[PDB]
């Protein structure tokens, strides 16, 4: 839905970074511009009926200080003038997901019950690489409620070890 | 009738086997609490990873 | 590079992206890859994005499968020996007998005919059925409003239609079975298949278990199935000329609306398709003559809710060329066919057309009808002999037309012996206008029960 | 919110990214975006008039409907 | 004792032999048993979903970025973050001749109280009909215990035929009885109720098992309590049991309860989709919706047996035969959803308000309720009997009006008046009373011989009852030969005769 | 974790909660400001919600921070509300202070399951002519009271009342739903002059409160009913109770009215598509049990005296008979004013009340629609006229409608507040009698304002 | 409309009483309004007329073509009943009304054959003939109302 | 019949209960047979479960 609305944009937003390489600037700008409009007062501030698209895309330039890009002015700019502004996060996102299959790249989530060694991390790494990925973005995470073992989440994709096996064994059992 | 007997007599033969297992599964999940086993923590990764 | 994917399904509608390079155009062909399931494609949604309708069923299916296209309409085959086949709407073959053996594929869909093929003539079709062929003449790629209910010879008169044209004017014929029930389309096909017919016409069935653009597109098929065979000329130039038999193009405006409606548009005043005008003439145009070769149609009739002014029937009308209806108690009479030769209309009926002549007899025997259906309940009520002698003479050359009308069929000689007499006007003509001399009112009306010509008549009434 | 213009398309907002002004030679010729049933929503023709007839290369004619803000309909 | 403890651990130790690596999605939006879902990119079709409450769903719209899919248990007991998981399967149930003296769920789920069931056997509910060159014609008659039905509107195993009328007219009787009938036709039978009052229902259960005839049978029941979509699917699983038996060459019988209601069901359903409404808010593929379900059943070519079978038999062919129900509103027919069903059916029958408000037991109309089959399904005697009364019933129907009349006017008016009221009468028939082929043979013949012509018209049933007595004790194996048969022959109806013309000697009415 | 007011419209409110924290459906929300109270509809994702006020709409704030109980809605119920009347809370509206119990239970259970069905189909006499012999009831049925405006209905459901009441210890209850309220004060006070209230519980839905209330009654009603039913006493088998509805039609238009504000399509007629899920949740809650049954008495509206849409079909396909009142039989001075003609149950089969019962019904019948349709010719030249067949048919049945004139055992001023109660044999004996034509010599009057053949032979002898 | 006419009523006289804070004890409260429904070719199924009858305590009607027929007012006492009844009227006036309102209802009956005063029995000419008179005596003036 | 030999089944089900206590208890083991035996001793010290 939102992220629906927000698609054509990422794609135009990464076709043209990938064609300049800025799109680190691009995604850096992406994340300081999502954190803005989480603020409640900033987006009141903007919010306010006065303000035609010149007030807000020159003050996303003051807030983003010496960072910005004509072609950045002109992306904000296209969306104010749709007023837009709202779904920027989402756009954020998926930005990062291009950014991420397009260097082949994988990011994935773990959660571990105890707090984890970078042993093991490195080995969980070669791990999925065996699952043949180009390379890896792990983030970890502490879960000591979960009962113990570590649950791996690649989108769609889950492997688990925790108490969900319990769960299965009960619904067995019943 | 009889079939009826039948019947009542296998409900009850199933239903306590629930509440048996019910017994059965928090006492499991009384023992996980106490096992405070991290080493089995690391232990249980690193065979999942030989099955990776 | 043709391959796109899967974006978006619901229900019988589908959704595809592909390279805002190479973008399909309408009504391309694409078939899904790794299944024999195929797309429509019905409006360009911008950004490579297309809305398209499946063929068939739709499950399993999910996002992301690659699809490829036709660059190209539906083509399906064509040939002589598509005769005692039945295919698909893509024309591919359910008889379970071998695949197609022609080579010979043609998209489904052109423009409409040029203004300059139509014939700048228009003449008579001669069938050998005695009824229509005084009181209501087919044109030369006309059009035939054909009504009543089942059970009354629909499929037999059909039979002899066939069996007629192919015969006397070597006539191909094509069947079209729009949204079908599947068991009176298998007997229908048995019965293709006892009388010797079958060899000589090509069918196509869609039935009521499918999604409708099957039973949209199987029109245009039969059509195209048509127009290839009568395009291909014969020696000389001058390809046939064939009859297209349809069933309920009702059904046809119906599967019509299903997909106006699933496209998510508004309906109509009824609640038709708005665009119901359309299709029904794109239909109809390609049914003509042309300098070379015909067509004409024959096509099953049904008015719901009985309502002359309903929109359906009302455009139907608007290309209705000749109306025939079939009575129930006419057959309950033992009058084959039951045609009732009091309501069936033709546009030909003009002494400028027949000839003076023959549409004089028309009316005149029309007149007879008429007046002795009045005569009718008073004949019960009051009696009969407390009127005119000569309203009685009316009365008994009037129930002699009626015995005189039935015949026997070519067909019928399979069914219950007795063979079929076919018989040509000026023949038919001649007797008819002797009979309203009154020349022949000194023979009983048994003469004229299942018989050809007045001169079989008049063989059949000396030897009774 | 409310649905997509019928006029943001990815090549257009890139277009806008490289520069926002003289679009489509001040708007001499449209490209075409939007197809069902002899409908055509259309991008980038402010010189086109109203009821205006429109030439394609396709050698075919279109009939001007609806100027808008962002697009046009024919 | 001990027995479940070894056998708990013995199951417990075949689990866990893996780390699934499996796709799956999580809720996002709940209303109404309808879930909107996030992820689960890869995904069939309509595939039923499970979910971590141990409940189930349905998968309809597959959207370019999330599912929507309709909850197949009870809801309210799900929330936003919980997640789905599918189960790379599409919907099936199970199927198998045990089901038979078996009540289950639109799921195929015992609700009997009889614990589980041994199904050897499950399958895909939806599936598509055989190919029309897999159709042979329609011989076989299937009888319903009811004269008029039986004369004027044969049925054959393997035809669609429709019973329809307005409201509490015994439409559910007419199907039960029809049901009854079965103690010999050695045919299997699968009862469908959708939306109806659990007492009516076990109402309808406990008379069916007096007698005992839920032994041959099986029935579903989607109540008003139960979830639309499994009301919106059941009748597609009971024609999935049908076809069950067909495909193994056997001859069954089923029926539908308010396929209007179900089609109500399912309009919502589509409605909670936001999909595009049709006419009265009806999804034009409701059309396609009910045509798909019917064609489902017909008499199939033994060859197409055969085949299926790869050899393991080869002399029947299969078959099933169609009954559905549809109510009216004040008897219209040009109501959306009748239209549509009208041109589906290869037969309607009518029932009409008034004869039931005459207390006319049955109240068919037969005026308007037609079988194109033609004689095909009667037997040979039938076939021969029946057209008296087609004609006889047609005179009086024209010309009843002389009911009061008829003091001035000619003889042979007067006399096919009283032929034509007797005959009419003769049709009044009581429930949980089907009349055998023989009964209805001695039935048409009195009839057509005039031998009750001479006879008061308030005493026609008792003099048929008497009739079906006495030769019933008197000439049993008479009439034990004819339902063996059902053939007309002259030395048959000599000696139906002459029982008659004892009986009317020997005791009276 | 509180959430807070975040959008409304008219009846349909909106509130935002910290994701994790998410209300289920049906639990009750603290409004942090006032004592009123909202009930989820559906999940709106993000920690937003939407809901329905119950109780009043004002003083409302938007950022006006709510509380949960994280628990679907529970009012007392026991005996210590019997001759009480609640709101749709279950709060004291009588000012007689509050209630005694703690005894609070959730009100959406779910239908009684399948298999405990009351294996057997049960049967209910109310000693009233019309009724006990053409509209019989089977205990745990469900009835239908259609049109009447000229008499008094409410008489006629209290006097049911204490046919039960006195009949059984099986207590009665009623709830409010779109009420008349004049009638309701009538009806509760002329019940409380009867000194009989032990046996009755009141909740009242009075057209003046938001849709949610006046939808919800109906199941405050419903779980007295269940809860009083369920209480075995003694035996190990409560009491079988009896309900009273309003108005069905109202309860269907309370969904009505906010189904599409909920974001709901309309239906056929504009409706709410989940007109029948609603409707079948409520009568299927409603049956005979293994132990214990509860039937209800449901006050039917129709509108226009048209039937022919879904509104009061829907309701026709769970009821099982169609009392529908009459007017100019209340003109011609009878006291029930009941047509004897239109009013049908399922319940008139032999099996179920016999043969000789039925056949009795089937005659009068035939003979009181034969009458009627000889009204005309009558008028137009006489009875002489006719042949002398018919004539003891037109006595008898001036006779059968005269006979039908039943004293009221509860109206305190109408006739002196008679009951008779007769039982339903001796009524088949009259009946019959008259059928037969025993008694078909005797003045109509006679048969007039009373009840058995000893009556009508007493009246006539006096006289 | 539910919430404007559930306004209208009367209460009773402790519930003012106390409102008043005992400032007026005798007395009871009660408000009676009347509202107006304008109908389309006098249907009945329209919508909003169909509520507020749903909600009214009963129907007051009149037919266009009564005042047409000079019946002023033109009420059509066939539909127009009180669910209040004679209860809102005094002795004597609820005493009379009884024989007048069978005479109405005896009237309509034969409304059919009005136009066949020739061939019926002489007592139903009889009724009709008070019928007719009856009905002349439901005509009335405006502005002038009656002791 | 049926209400006496349900009493007295539902009477035989409390020793049975006991027993399958122990037994479960046993099979609480199991879930080491859930592991690899990462652990399998962590049970037979604990008794703590001793419940109905
Ligand atoms: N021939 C008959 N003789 C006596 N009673 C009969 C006969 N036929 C039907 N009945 C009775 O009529 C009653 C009503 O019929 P039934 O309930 O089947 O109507 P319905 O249309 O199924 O009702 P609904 O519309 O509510 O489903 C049945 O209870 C049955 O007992
Ligand atoms: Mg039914």
């Amino acid at each position: 839905e939102l992220l629906t609305l927000a698609r054509p944009y990422a794609k135009a937003a990464f076709a043209y970074a990938s064609e300049q390489g800025a799109t680190d600037n691009w995604s850096n700008a992406l994340q300081v511009l999502s954190a803005a409009v989480q603020d409640e007062a900033f987006s009141a501030y903007l919010n306010r009926p006065e303000l035609t698209p010149a007030e807000q895309v020159k003050l996303f330039a003051k807030v983003l200080g010496e960072d910005q890009s004509q072609a950045v002015s002109n992306f904000l700019t296209l969306l104010a003038d749709n007023d837009r502004l709202v779904l920027l996060p989402e756009i954020a996102a998926e930005y990062e997901q291009l950014k991420s299959q397009n260097n082949n790249n994988v990011d994935v989530v773990i959660e571990s019950a105890f707090p984890l060694t970078a042993e093991q991390e490195q080995l969980l790494k070669s791990a999925l690489e065996k699952r043949f990925n180009s390379t890896v973005t792990v983030s970890v995470e502490v879960k000591p409620e979960l009962i113990a073992g570590v649950v791996i989440r690649a989108g769609d994709q889950v492997i688990d070890d925790s108490a969900l096996n319990k769960l299965e064994k009960m619904r067995t059992r019943l | 009738a009889k079939e009826a007997v039948d019947q009542e007599i296998n409900s009850a033969r199933e239903e306590l086997r629930q509440q048996v297992a019910a017994l059965a599964v928090t006492g499991a999940e009384k023992i996980l609490n106490q096992q405070v086993d991290a080493e089995a923590h690391n232990a249980m990764l690193s065979q999942l990873a030989a099955k990776l | 590079m043709s391959s796109g994917r899967i974006i978006q399904i619901i229900g019988a509608v589908i959704d595809v992206e592909f390279e805002r390079t190479s973008v399909p155009k309408i009504y391309d062909a694409l078939q899904v890859d790794g299944t024999e399931t195929t797309l429509e494609v019905q409006q360009q949604l911008g950004d490579g994005v297309v809305r398209t309708i499946a063929m068939g069923s739709t499950e399993g299916l999910k996002r992301g499968l690659t699809v490829t296209s036709t660059n190209a309409p539906i083509s399906v085959p064509v040939g002589t020996a598509t005769l005692g086949r039945i295919m698909d709407v893509l024309g591919r073959p359910i008889d379970e007998a071998g695949p197609v053996a022609t080579e010979e594929r043609l998209p489904i869909h052109r423009q409409a005919p040029s203004y300059a093929e139509q014939a700048a003539s228009t003449d008579l079709l001669e069938t050998g059925i005695k009824v229509i062929d005084l009181l209501c003449p087919f044109a030369k790629g006309g059009k035939v409003g054909l009504f009543g209910g089942a059970g009354v010879g629909k499929t037999v008169n059909m039979m002899e239609l066939i069996n007629n044209i192919a015969k006397a004017h070597s006539g191909l014929s094509v069947f079209a079975g729009v949204g079908e029930r599947t068991r009176e389309g298998n007997d229908f096909y048995h019965e293709m298949k006892d009388s010797n017919v079958l060899d000589k016409v090509a069918m196509v069935y869609g039935q009521m278990n499918e999604p409708p653009g099957n039973r949209l597109r199987v029109a245009l098929t039969g059509l195209t199935m048509a127009e290839y065979f009568r395009d291909e000329k014969d020696e000389n130039g001058k390809g046939r000329d064939v009859l297209l038999f349809v069933d309920n193009i009702y059904r046809y405006t119906l599967a019509g609306t299903e997909v106006s409606a699933l496209l998510g548009r508004m309906p109509s005043a009824v609640g038709y398709q708005p665009t119901l005008a359309e299709e029904m003439g794109v239909l109809q145009e390609r049914i003509t003559s042309t300098k070379s070769g015909s067509i004409t149609s024959i096509q099953a009739v049904y008015v719901p809710a009985d309502d002359l002014t309903d929109p359906s029937p009302a455009t139907t009308f608007a290309h209705l060329d000749a109306t025939v209806v079939l009575s129930r108690d006419i057959a309950s009479s033992g009058i084959y066919p039951a045609i009732d030769p009091l309501d069936s209309t033709s546009r030909q009926l003009d002494p400028l057309v027949v000839g003076q002549e023959h549409y004089e007899i028309a009316r005149a025997v029309q007149n007879v009808l008429q007046r002795y259906k009045e005569l009718k309940d008073i004949i019960a009520i009051l009696g009969m002999d407390e009127l005119a002698e000569e309203d009685k003479l009316v009365v008994y050359r009037a129930r002699k037309i009626q015995r005189f009308f039935s015949q026997p069929f070519h067909v019928a000689e399979v069914f219950t012996g007795a063979p079929g007499k076919l018989v040509p006007l000026k023949e038919t003509i001649r007797g008819f206008k002797g009979l309203l001399a009154g020349e022949y009112d000194h023979i009983p009306e048994q003469a004229f029960y299942m018989v050809g010509g007045i001169d079989e008549v008049i063989a059949k009434a000396e030897k009774l | 919110m409310q649905q997509l213009n019928p006029s943001e398309i990815s090549a257009l907002i890139k277009q806008r990214i490289g520069d926002l002004d003289t679009s489509a030679t001040a708007k001499n010729e449209g490209t075409i975006v939007m197809v069902s049933d002899g409908i055509v929503r259309i991008h980038g023709l402010a010189d086109a008039m109203y009821g205006e007839m429109i030439e394609f290369d396709g050698g075919l004619f279109g009939m001007a409907l609806n100027l808008e803000q962002d697009s046009v309909g024919a | 004792p001990s027995e479940i403890s070894a056998l708990i651990k013995q199951r417990i130790g075949d689990l866990d032999t893996s780390a699934t690596a499996k796709n799956e999605g999580t809720i996002v939006m709940v209303s109404d048993g309808i879930v909107r879902i996030h992820g689960l990119a890869d995904a069939m079709y309509g595939e039923m979903i499970e979910f971590d409450g141990g409940l189930f769903g349905m998968a309809l719209n597959l959207e370019q970025d999330s599912v929507g899919a309709v909850v197949l248990g009870n809801y309210l007991s799900l929330q936003e973050g919980q997640k789905a998981r599918c189960t790379g399967r599409v919907l099936e149930v199970p199927v198998g001749p045990e089901l038979l003296g078996r009540v289950v769920d639109a799921l195929g789920n015992p609700i009997d109280g009889k614990g589980p069931i041994d199904a050897k056997l499950t399958d895909a509910v939806e599936k598509v009909a055989p190919g029309v060159i897999w159709r042979q014609s329609v011989d076989q008659p299937v009888q319903t215990g009811y004269k008029s039905v039986d004369t004027m509107i044969p049925v054959g195993r393997g035809q669609r035929e429709l019973i329809i009328g307005d409201r509490q007219t015994g439409k559910t009787a007419m199907a039960i009885d029809a049901i009854i009938a079965q103690k010999n036709s050695g045919i299997k039978c699968v009862y469908v109720a959708i939306g109806q009052k659990q007492s009516t229902i076990a109402n309808v259960v406990r008379k069916l098992e007096e007698t005992g005839a839920m032994a041959y049978t099986t029935v579903v029941a989607a109540a008003a309590a139960d979830p639309a979509a499994m009301q919106y699917l059941a009748p597609y699983s009971g024609c999935t049991m049908g076809e069950y038996f067909r495909d193994r060459g056997e001859d069954a019988l089923i029926i539908y309860d308010d396929l209007s209601k179900q089609a109500v069901a399912y309009r919502q359903i589509s409605l909670l989709l936001r999909r595009p409404p049709g006419r009265e808010a009806y999804p034009g593929d409701v059309f396609y919706l009910h045509s798909r379900l019917l064609e489902r059943a017909s008499r199939v070519s033994a060859e197409y047996v055969e085949k299926f079978t790869n050899g393991a038999v080869t002399g029947k062919t299969g078959s099933l035969t169609a009954l559905p129900i549809i109510e009216t509103q004040a008897g219209d027919v040009s109501a959306f959803v009748p239209t549509n069903v009208i041109s589906i059916t290869d037969g309607q029958i009518f029932l009409e308000t008034s004869l039931f408000n005459a207390g006319i037991r049955p109240a068919v109309n037969a005026g308007i309720s037609v079988s194109r089959v033609g004689g095909s399904a009667q037997t040979k005697i039938i076939k021969k009997l029946s057209g008296g009364i087609r004609t006889a019933l047609a005179q009086y129907r024209e010309l009843a009006a002389f009911a009061q009349f008829a003091s001035d006017l000619d003889e042979a008016t007067r006399k096919q008046l009283e032929h034509g009221q007797r005959v009419t009468e003769l049709m009044k028939q009581k429930q949980y009373a089907p009349y055998s082929i023989a009964d209805q043979a001695v039935s048409v013949y009195a009839s057509n011989e005039g031998y009750m012509a001479d006879v008061e018209v308030k005493k026609i049933v008792d003099f048929d009852a008497a009739l079906i007595a006495y030769f019933r004790s008197e000439y049993a194996p008479l009439m034990k030969q004819i339902d063996e048969t059902g053939d007309y022959n002259k030395d048959i109806e000599a000696a139906i005769k002459a029982g008659i013309e004892s009986f009317k000697a020997t005791q009276t009415y």
